[PDB]
C-alpha cells in the first residue's frame, strides 16, 4: 500500500490519459451533436 | 499516446468494416469502464463505458518538489555538523547520520522519476524501489535501537551495531533484487507486493516499538501537572523519528485516493525537515557544541 | 592533647622567627634576573622554528 | 593552662607577623612596572595522545623530556613517547583508583598510589614477559595524594592523613615523617637540589620541609581555601601555588612573604595543577573550567589561553627542555601543547 | 637509525591488543561507591552479597558489579570523594534508629547531592535497620519531634504500602525520614541525578538485585537523557 | 592567614539569651557560604544551623528550629547567631565555622575533628 511507488505506478498507468484530453473533449461534443 | 489509441480505434473500424465511430455489448477494451455494457440518428447508451470520465496529479508535482528541496537542503548542512569534533557516539550519531544518509538517497531519487519519466528506464525504477526500502528500514533501525536500549538488560553496544547496520542497507537489497527477476518477467516496454511487503512489515514493527517505547516513559515519568506536560513534548520529538505517519495508510490498498496523496506526500517530503530540527539544530547537545567549537576555531 | 604540641608549637614558630630576611623588593630584582637569564633560551616565550622543534 | 598556652603562642605569631612587614618595604609591581609584557602567546596542540578509559588525574615527564607516563582511575598506567605518539608500556595495577604519579630521573623505576595508600614502584626494564612491582611502600594510614622520587632508592610521598614522608625502597620502611599539616597534603614540588620540597595542604597553607632532618623549616600561609598544587620557580627560590579560592599565589622562601595573587574576576574555578616554564616567565595554570590559562609570572596577567579539553584539566608538566607542555584531563586525552 | 621505529609500531600492536580486552571488560563492569556512617550496617550488606578500601564483587544476571567500601581514610572526604564521578551509583547506606546522627547524615547527602564532581551520579538510599526502628516506636522514650519539629504535624504521604501487621505509628515515622532525604533530591531539579530510597533490614535475604534494578533504571535512564525524551 | 576569633558568651540561667559573633580576617568574608557546629560533652561535634551566601536559603537542625536566628553583615565582614530558650542538652562550645570552597552550594567535613577552618570557640554553658 506503500504511498510513493503506489502513486508512480497509478500515474505510469495514467500517463496515456493526460494528453488526449482535448481530443476526449472533441470527441464528446461530436457524439453530443449525434 | 493519442496517436496510438487513435491507431487502437482504427484497428477495430477495419476489422468492423454497422460501426458507430467507436463500436461494430461490452464497453470495449481498445478504449472507458470495462465492467459496463453500451446499449441499442441511431440510439445508443454508453453512459456505463463513459462512467470514469486527473488535474491532482500535476497539483502534487510542486508539493513534494518544495518538501524534498527543504529536506535535502536541511539534512546537508544536518550530515556535516556530525563531522564535528566528537558527537560521533554510536548511540545517536553512527545511526542518525546513517538515517540521515538513507533521505539523500530517497529524496535525490525522486527527482530522478520526474527527469527521467539520467539513467536508463529500468534502473532509475530499480534505484527508486532500493532506496525507499532503505529509508523505510533506517527508520526501523533507529526504532530497534531505542527499543533495544531498553527492554535489552543494559546493552552491549557495538557488540551488535554490524547485525543492525546491515540490516539498514543488506535486506531491503537482498529482497529489491527479486523484484529484478519480475523486471525480466515484465514487458519493460512500458517501463511499468514483494517490493511493498517487506515496508509494510517494517511500518508495523517500528510502531509496535513506538508503543514499547513511551509506555516505559510512562512509567519513568510519574515516579521522579508538570509530568503530562513533559510526555507529550518527549513523545512528539520522537513522533517523526519512528515513522508513524505511515501506520494509518499502511493497511489501505484503494490505490479516499485524495487524501492518501495530500496526507502523505506533504510529511513523507518534509520528514527531513522536522526530523533534522529536532535532532541536529534544536537540540542542545549540539547547540552548546556549536556554540564553544565557534568560539575554539575563532580563538586561533 | 592540646599540652602535647603547645609546648612543641611555640618551639615549630620558633625557627621561622630566628630566619634572615631582607627587604622583598631583592626578591622581586631576583626573580628578574632568573627570568631575563633563559628567557632567550625558552621555546615559549619566543615560537621556536620546525626544523630544531621536535614536536613538528 | 590551655589558655596560658595559647596566648603565650598568640605574641610569638605576633612578633612573627610584625616582622613581615619590616620585610614588605616595596611590591613586586612597582619593580616589574617598567619590563615590557609578553604580549599576546599562541599555544597550539601538537600530539592529542589516547589509549585511557578513565579521567587521567596524574602524569609526570622523565629527564629526558621524552617520554611521559600518567595513570588514570580505570588502573592503567602507560608511558607514552611524545614524538611518536606510541606506547612503550601498559602496566596494569591493583588499585583502579591512583591519584599520583611519577617518572624516575633514571628511568628505571616508576611511581604511583591512591585509596591502597601504597606507592607501588615498578621496574620497566624487566627481563621477563611483563614488568613487577618491586616493593609495596605500606604503612600510610590514609590515600597517597602525590609521590615523587629523589633517587632511585629515596622517595617522598603525600598522603590523605596530613603526613608527607620519605621512604627507603630497598629497606622498604618510611625513614623521616613530616608532621605539622593540619588538612590532608594534596600536592609535593622537590627543588632543583633535592635538598628541600614544599607541600600544599587542605588548610590553605604550604610548609617548606627539610629532607635530611625532617623538620618544617618554613610555614607559608595567606591562601583563602583548600590548596590544590605546588612547584618551585626553576631557581628554587620561590614557588606557585593553586588553590580552590580560583587565585595562584607567587612566595618567596627567603622574603617569606606572598609577592603577587594571581586572579581574573571572571574565573571563580578553582586550581587543579599549575606548574613553572624554564624561564619561568609563563605561569601556565590548569583550572576546573576545563581549560588551562597562560599567566605571566611577572606581570600577573594573562598572556594567552589553552582551552584544549572538554572536561577539567588534572595535571600538568612541562618538558625538562622545556619544548612543550602537556595536560592530562577528565576526559581521558593527554594533549601535548607547544 | 629509522629500523628501531618498526620495533616500538610492532609492540604498540601487543600494548592496544591487551587495551581494547581491558577496555571490553572495564566498560562492562559498574563501579559502585558505598557510602555510610560507622552504625549505618555498611559491613552488614557485604554480607548478604554472598555470590584500607575494601572492594566486593557479586554476579547477578551475569553482569559484572564492582562495590567499593572506603573505611580507611580520615573523616575529611572533601579531596578523595571527588575520584568516584566515574562510579554508576553511590549506595549511600544509613541507619534509621540514630536520630541523632540522622541530621548529620542528611547534611552529607545534601552535600553529595550538591556536589559539583558529584551533581551527575545519582545516590542508592538503603534506610537500614528498619527492623531495629519497629521495635524502637514501641519503647516510645525517644521522640522525633524533639529533632524534627515537623514529624508533630505531618501525615503519612498517599504513596505509602506498609507491610502487614505493620502499626501506622511507625509508618508515619519510616516515611518521614526518607521524605526528608526525598527533600534535598528535588530542590535542585535538574533532573541530572535521582535518589532511589529502599526500606532494608539484616535479615533481608535480597539487595543483590535491588541495586541491579535501581542501576538498571539510571542506565536506561542516562541513554533518554541523550535523545531528549525526558 | 583564615582565622575565626569569637566573642560572647558564657553562663547564663535556663531561657536566658547571648548574642555571638564571628569576625572573620585574612579572607573575604563576602564571597563564602558560613556555619555554626557545637560540640556537647562526651559528644561528636554537632550542626547548628546555616546561612546561603546572602541569608537566602538559612536551615536548622530541628532541635534548635525556631529559636537561633543567624545574620551576617558583609561589610562588617561578621556573623551572628541569637538564643532565646535555652535546655540543659544546649550546654557545649560553639564553634563557629566556613565552608571550605568559595562559590558552592555543598559543605563538606563541617563537622569533623580536625577541620581546617573552624574558630577557637565559646563555651556556652547554662546552670544555678
Amino acid at each position: 500500500s506503500v504511498s510513493e511507488i503506489q502513486l508512480m505506478h497509478n500515474l505510469g498507468k495514467h500517463l496515456n490519459s493526460m494528453e488526449r484530453v482535448e481530443w476526449l473533449r472533441k470527441k464528446l461534443q461530436d457524439v453530443h451533436n449525434f | 499516446t493519442k496517436e496510438e489509441q487513435i491507431f487502437l480505434l482504427h484497428r477495430a473500424q477495419a476489422q468492423c468494416e454497422e460501426w458507430d465511430h467507436i463500436l461494430c455489448v461490452p464497453c470495449p477494451d481498445y478504449i472507458f469502464n470495462h465492467k459496463g455494457h453500451a446499449y441499442r440518428r441511431t440510439w445508443a447508451n454508453y453512459s456505463e463505458c463513459v462512467k470514469f470520465l486527473r488535474e491532482v496529479f500535476d497539483r502534487l508535482g510542486m508539493i513534494y518538489t518544495v518538501g524534498y528541496s527543504v529536506s535535502l537542503a536541511s539534512l546537508t548542512v544536518a550530515v556535516l555538523i556530525l563531522a564535528y569534533f566528537r558527537r560521533l557516539h554510536c548511540t545517536r550519531n553512527y545511526i542518525h547520520m546513517h538515517l540521515f544518509l538513507s533521505f539523500m538517497l530517497r529524496a535525490v531519487s525522486i527527482f530522478v522519476k520526474d527527469a527521467v519519466l539520467y539513467a536508463g528506464c529500468r534502473v532509475a525504477v530499480t534505484f527508486f524501489l532500493y532506496f525507499l526500502a532503505t529509508n523505510y528500514y533506517w527508520i526501523l533501525v533507529e526504532g530497534l535501537y531505542l527499543h533495544s536500549l531498553i527492554f535489552m538488560a543494559f546493552f552491549s553496544e557495538k557488540k551488535y551495531l554490524w547485525g543492525f547496520t546491515v540490516f539498514g542497507w543488506g535486506l531491503p537489497a537482498v529482497f529489491v533484487a527479486v523484484w529484478v527477476s519480475v523486471r525480466a518477467t515484465l514487458a519493460n516496454t512500458g517501463c511499468w507486493w514483494i517490493i511493498q511487503v517487506p515496508i509494510l512489515a517494517s511500518i508495523v514493527l517500528n510502531f509496535i516499538l513506538f508503543i514499547n517505547i513511551v509506555r516505559v516513559l510512562a512509567t519513568k515519568l510519574r515516579e521522579t501537572r508538570q509530568q503530562y506536560r513533559k510526555l507529550l513534548k518527549s513523545t512528539l520529538v520522537l513522533m517523526p523519528l519512528f515513522g508513524v505517519h505511515y501506520i494509518v495508510f499502511m493497511a489501505t490498498p484503494y490505490t479516499l485516493w485524495q487524501v492518501q496523496m495530500h496526507y502523505e506526500m506533504l510529511f513523507n517530503s518534509f520528514q527531513g525537515f522536522f526530523v533534522a530540527i529536532i535532532y541536529c539544530f534544536c537540540n542542545g547537545e549540539v547547540q552548546a557544541e556549536i556554540k564553544k567549537s565557534w568560539s575554539r576555531w575563532t580563538l586561533a | 592533647a592540646s599540652i602535647a604540641q603547645a609546648r612543641k608549637l611555640v618551639e615549630q614558630l620558633k625557627m621561622e622567627a630566628n630566619i634572615d630576611r631582607i627587604k622583598v623588593s631583592k626578591a622581586a630584582a631576583d626573580l628578574m634576573a632568573y627570568c631575563e637569564a633563559h628567557a632567550k633560551e625558552d621555546p615559549l616565550l619566543t615560537p621556536v622554528p620546525a626544523s630544531e622543534n621536535p614536536f613538528r | 593552662e590551655l589558655d596560658q598556652l595559647r596566648q603565650e603562642a598568640e605574641q610569638l605569631k605576633n612578633q612573627i607577623r610584625d616582622a613581615r612587614k619590616a620585610c614588605a618595604d616595596a611590591t613586586l609591581s612597582q619593580i616589574t612596572n617598567n619590563i615590557d609584557p609578553v604580549g599576546r602567546i599562541q599555544m597550539r596542540t601538537r600530539r592529542t595522545l589516547r589509549g585511557h578509559l578513565a579521567k587521567i588525574y596524574a602524569m609526570h615527564w622523565g629527564t629526558d623530556s621524552r617520554l611521559l607516563v600518567s595513570a588514570s582511575q580505570d588502573g592503567k598506567l602507560i608511558i607514552w613517547d611524545s614524538y611518536t605518539t606510541n606506547k612503550v608500556h601498559a602496566i596494569p595495577l591493583r588499585s583502579s583508583w591512583v591519584m599520583t604519579c611519577a617518572y624516575a630521573p633514571s628511568g628505571n623505576y616508576v611511581a604511583c598510589g591512591g585509596l591502597d595508600n601504597i606507592c607501588s614502584i615498578y621496574n620497566l626494564k624487566t627481563r621477563e614477559g611483563n614488568v613487577r612491582v618491586s616493593r609495596e611502600l605500606a604503612g600510610h594510614t590514609g590515600y597517597l595524594s602525590c609521590c615523587r622520587f629523589l633517587d632511585d632508592n629515596q622517595i617522598v610521598t603525600s598522603s590523605g592523613d596530613t603526613t608527607c614522608a620519605l621512604w627507603d625502597i630497598e629497606t622498604g620502611q618510611q625513614t623521616t615523617t613530616f608532621t605539622g599539616h593540619t588538612g590532608d597534603v594534596m600536592s609535593l614540588s622537590l627543588a632543583p637540589d633535592t635538598r628541600l620540597f614544599v607541600s600544599g595542604a587542605c588548610d590553605a597553607s604550604a610548609k617548606l620541609w627539610d629532607v635530611r632532618e625532617g623538620m618544617c623549616r618554613q610555614t607559608f600561609t595567606g591562601h583563602e581555601s583548600d590548596i590544590n598544587a605546588i612547584c618551585f620557580f626553576p631557581n628554587g627560590n620561590a614557588f606557585a601555588t593553586g588553590s580552590d579560592d580560583a587565585t595562584c599565589r607567587l612566595f618567596d622562601l627567603r622574603a617569606d612573604q606572598e609577592l603577587m595573587t594571581y586572579s581574573h574576576d571572571n574565573i571563580i574555578c578553582g586550581i587543579t595543577s599549575v606548574s613553572f616554564s624554564k624561564s619561568g616567565r609563563l605561569l601556565l595554570a590548569g583550572y576546573d573550567d576545563f581549560n588551562c590559562n597562560v599567566w605571566d609570572a611577572l606581570k600577573a596577567d594573562r598572556a594567552g589561553v589553552l582551552a584544549g579539553h572538554d572536561n577539567r584539566v588534572s595535571c600538568l608538566g612541562v618538558t625538562d627542555d622545556g619544548m612543550a607542555v602537556a595536560t592530562g584531563s577528565w576526559d581521558s586525552f593527554l594533549k601535548i601543547w607547544n | 637509525q629509522r629500523n628501531e621505529e618498526k620495533a616500538q609500531r610492532e609492540a604498540n600492536k601487543k600494548i592496544e591488543k591487551q587495551l581494547q580486552k581491558d577496555k571490553q571488560v572495564y566498560r562492562a563492569t559498574h563501579r559502585l561507591l558505598l557510602l555510610g556512617a560507622d552504625n549505618s550496617g555498611k559491613s552488614t550488606i557485604v554480607k548478604q552479597m554472598r555470590i584500607g578500601i575494601f572492594e566486593t564483587k557479586f554476579q547477578v544476571d551475569k553482569v559484572n558489579f564492582h562495590m567499593f567500601d572506603v573505611g580507611g581514610q580520615r573523616d575529611e572526604r572533601r579531596k578523595w570523594i571527588q575520584c568516584f564521578n566515574d562510579v554508576t551509583a553511590i549506595i549511600f547506606v544509613v541507619d534509621s534508629s540514630d536520630y541523632n546522627r540522622l541530621q548529620e547524615a542528611l547534611n552529607l547527602f545534601k552535600s553529595i547531592w550538591n556536589n559539583r564532581w558529584l551533581r551527575t551520579i545519582s545516590v542508592i538510599l538503603f534506610l537500614n535497620k528498619q527492623d531495629l526502628l519497629a521495635e524502637k516506636v514501641l519503647a516510645g522514650k525517644s521522640k522525633i519531634e524533639d529533632y524534627f519539629p515537623e514529624f508533630a504535624r505531618y501525615t503519612t504521604p498517599e504513596d505509602a504500602t506498609p507491610e502487614p501487621g505493620e502499626d501506622p505509628r511507625v509508618t508515619r515515622a519510616k516515611y518521614f525520614i526518607r521524605d526528608e532525604f526525598l527533600r534535598i533530591s528535588t530542590a535542585s531539579g535538574d533532573g541530572r541525578h535521582y535518589c532511589y530510597p529502599h526500606f532494608t533490614c539484616a535479615v533481608d535475604t535480597e539487595n543483590a538485585r535491588r541495586i541491579f534494578n535501581d542501576c538498571r533504571d539510571i542506565i536506561q535512564r542516562m541513554h533518554l537523557r541523550q535523545y531528549e525524551l525526558l | 592567614q583564615v582565622q575565626l576569633q569569637e566573642s560572647g558568651g558564657g553562663l547564663v540561667q535556663p531561657g536566658g539569651s547571648l548574642r555571638l559573633s564571628c569576625a572573620a580576617s585574612g579572607f573575604t568574608f563576602s564571597n563564602y557560604k558560613m556555619n555554626w557546629v557545637r560540640q556537647a560533652p562526651g559528644k561528636g561535634l554537632e550542626w547548628v544551623s546555616d546561612i546561603s551566601q546572602s541569608g537566602a536559603s538559612i536551615s536548622y537542625t530541628g532541635s534548635v528550629k525556631g529559636r537561633f536566628t543567624i545574620s551576617r553583615d558583609n561589610a562588617k565582614n561578621t556573623l551572628y547567631l541569637q538564643m532565646n530558650s535555652l535546655k540543659p542538652e544546649d550546654t557545649a562550645v560553639y564553634y563557629c565555622a566556613r565552608c571550605p570552597a568559595p562559590f558552592t552550594r555543598d559543605c563538606f567535613d563541617v563537622t569533623s575533628t580536625t577541620y581546617a577552618y573552624r574558630g577557637q570557640g565559646t563555651q556556652v554553658t547554662v546552670s544555678s
